[PDB]
């Protein structure tokens, strides 16, 4: 029958739904955690190459 | 028994994959983490969906009923 | 109304009838899955 | 059925396979129409039949 | 003439029939078993 | 025999014991009569419990075995009826010791103070299981109370909107 | 034994209305709407519509239990402007948007080849 | 999941995640007390019971 995924996941026609944004820390929405360095610690995002450091 | 039809995380639709997989292993002698990866599965859910599962199906097939 | 667990012939055997499987010796004498529609869903 | 596995496990394993929903929009829900015993209209009815030799 | 002695279903549980057999006891008294499964989900209460 | 009982005195003659014997029984008949019969007299007891027998009372309100009823005439007496017969009706009243208690009174001057569906697999079609397999367990009235297959759960559901099914 | 309709969540009950709006008398100009069988999806780009409009001051949504699909929203405006004129403003708004970014994905999606 | 408790996803629960099977077996028998008296499995038919 036709139906939605909300009912049952069987009927999710997407499996993953990557959304990403802020990859560069800009907005200060995310505090990263670090113990010696937050930027070696934490490697670059693939996005990052697409926003000005 | 069988595999998942489909990722517990995600919902991926890995089930397809899992004949491809053990050819892989055995037709092509490759390393776990190498074939999964040539089966198309990025995220870890999948990987360890796949990697983790047994088939109990072909032992209860092995009896007579 | 009766199958065999070995042989999984059928038996049909009514009331005062003997219990074991005519074709071999065991009798565990196992019964089939109604004949009444059945349905199942996948929630 | 006489399978080693279980009518509720085949009938859940069934419900996650995916089916080509292209023309879902033309489709309509089953509670929506007013049918009876899952009209065509509303639903796609298929068999499945199986045995080893 | 007789009096009924059926074994009822547990009241909290229910579910599908699976399997029915019929044998004889060490003193050939008939004998039977009966299996039902039922299918459960995780639920809230559940524990993991 | 003990008090209060229902006797049928013969095929058309129906008393009530206000005071109960080894061997002697005094009753009270439809007609309001009381006379003291053997225990030979008594052909058997009626069971009023199992007898379905009711009655029509002035206000049209039927009255059952047991109901409270208050006389429109006459003393007032207020009651439970015992039995219902033809043209009476016997009333215990807790309130006069004459006669243990027990008149009989006429109904006209008392006032009041098969599921085919059952057993049946069926499907419904206008409901959020419709098309879904179910058995029948009872039925309150006007709803239908069905056990899914699928899940371990009963649904009250008119039945007029379900279709039904053979057993095959 | 007793586990909710899950068709219950987006699918309206017997003699429910979508949308019960009733007047707050928490501060002038405030009206309660309270949505049934919805989720966060709606609420909060509703809200979020809501805010970004000048005119608006507060606009705030709010799920009572998980258990139940419904939320309230609280939206004051200033003296003159009826709530329910600035909620179908956002709302065309939002269709508007969307069906811009429908087209624009359309197209670039014609552009390339795959 | 205060309390050392958990948050699972519906999804996953109802796509397959730690789903169960429970088997219940009952067994009867025909225990003869006296001889030449035996129990006999049939469907009652409310006659003379
Ligand atoms: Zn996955
Ligand atoms: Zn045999
Ligand atoms: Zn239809």
């Amino acid at each position: 029958k036709k139906g939605i995924a909300k009912e049952h996941a069987k009927w999710g026609p997407a499996a993953a739904i990557e959304f990403e944004y802020d990859p560069w820390n800009k907005l200060k929405h995310t505090d990263y955690w670090y113990e010696q360095d937050s930027a070696k610690e934490w490697p670059q995002s693939k996005n990052c190459e697409y926003e000005d450091p | 028994m069988i595999v998942p039809v489909r990722c517990f995380s995600c919902g991926k639709v890995v089930g397809d994959k899992w004949e491809s997989y053990l050819n892989l292993l055995q037709e092509d002698e490759l390393d776990e983490g190498t074939a999964l990866s040539r089966l198309g599965l990025k995220r870890y859910c999948c990987r360890r969906m796949i990697l983790t599962h047994v088939d109990l199906i072909e032992k209860f097939l092995r009896y007579n009923p | 109304k009766y199958i065999c667990a070995e042989c999984s012939s059928k038996l049909s055997l009514s009331r005062t009838d003997a219990v074991r499987c005519k074709d071999c010796g065991h009798r565990i004498l196992l019964k089939a899955r109604t004949k009444r529609l059945v349905q199942f869903e996948a929630r | 059925n006489t399978t080693v596995l279980a009518d509720e496990f085949i009938a859940h394993r069934l419900g996650l396979i995916p089916l080509q929903s292209m023309d879902i929009e033309q489709l309509e829900y089953s509670r929506d129409c007013f049918c009876e015993d899952h009209c065509d209209k509303c639903s796609v009815v298929l068999t499945l039949q199986a045995f080893g030799e | 003439s007789k009096r009924d002695a059926s074994t009822p279903l547990r009241s909290t549980e229910n579910g599908i029939v699976d399997q029915v057999l019929v044998t004889t006891n060490q003193d050939g008294l008939k004998f039977v078993k009966v299996r039902v499964r039922t299918t459960k989900i995780p639920q809230i209460g559940d524990k993991f | 025999y003990a008090l209060h009982d229902i006797v049928e005195l013969s095929a058309k003659n129906v008393a009530c014991i206000i005071q109960a014997g080894h061997d002697i029984f005094k009753v009270i008949d439809e007609t309001g009569k009381v006379s003291t019969i053997t225990k030979g007299s008594i052909l058997s007891k009626i069971n009023t419990a199992r007898a379905r027998v009711s009655s029509v009372d002035a206000n049209g309100n039927e009255i059952k075995i047991g109901d409270t009823i208050v006389e429109k005439v006459g003393s007032r007496r207020e009651g439970q009826v015992l039995y219902i017969q033809t043209q009476q009706i016997f009333v215990v009243s807790k309130k006069i010791v004459e006669n243990a208690g027990v008149f009989v009174v006429n109904p006209s001057n008392v006032e009041a103070v098969r599921e085919v569906a059952l057993g049946k697999t069926v499907r419904i079609r206008s409901a959020g299981y419709k098309g879904q397999l179910g058995i029948v367990k009872d039925v309150n009235g006007d709803k239908a109370t069905v056990e899914l297959h699928s899940k371990n759960k009963h649904i009250t559901i008119d039945k007029h909107k379900l279709t039904y099914y053979n057993r095959e | 034994m007793n586990a909710p309709d899950r068709f219950e969540l987006f699918l309206l009950g017997e003699g429910e209305s979508k949308l019960k709006i009733d007047p707050d008398t928490k501060a002038p100009n405030a009206v309660v709407i309270t949505f049934e069988k919805e989720d966060h999806t709606l609420g909060n780009l509703i809200r979020a519509e809501l805010l970004n409009d000048r005119k608006v001051l507060f606009a705030a949504y709010k799920v009572e239990h998980p258990f139940f699909a419904r939320f309230k929203l609280r939206i004051q405006t200033t003296e003159g402007y009826d709530p329910k004129d600035a909620l179908k403003n956002a709302c065309n708004s939002i269709i508007n948007k969307l069906g811009a970014l429908k087209t624009n994905f359309e197209t670039e999606w014609n552009l390339q080849t795959l | 999941n205060q309390e050392d408790s958990m948050i699972m996803n519906q999804s996953s629960i109802d796509r397959g995640l730690f789903r169960s099977l429970f088997f219940r077996s009952y067994m009867d028998q025909e225990k003869k007390y006296g001889m030449s008296i035996t129990e006999t499995f049939e469907k009652p038919q409310r006659t003379n019971t």
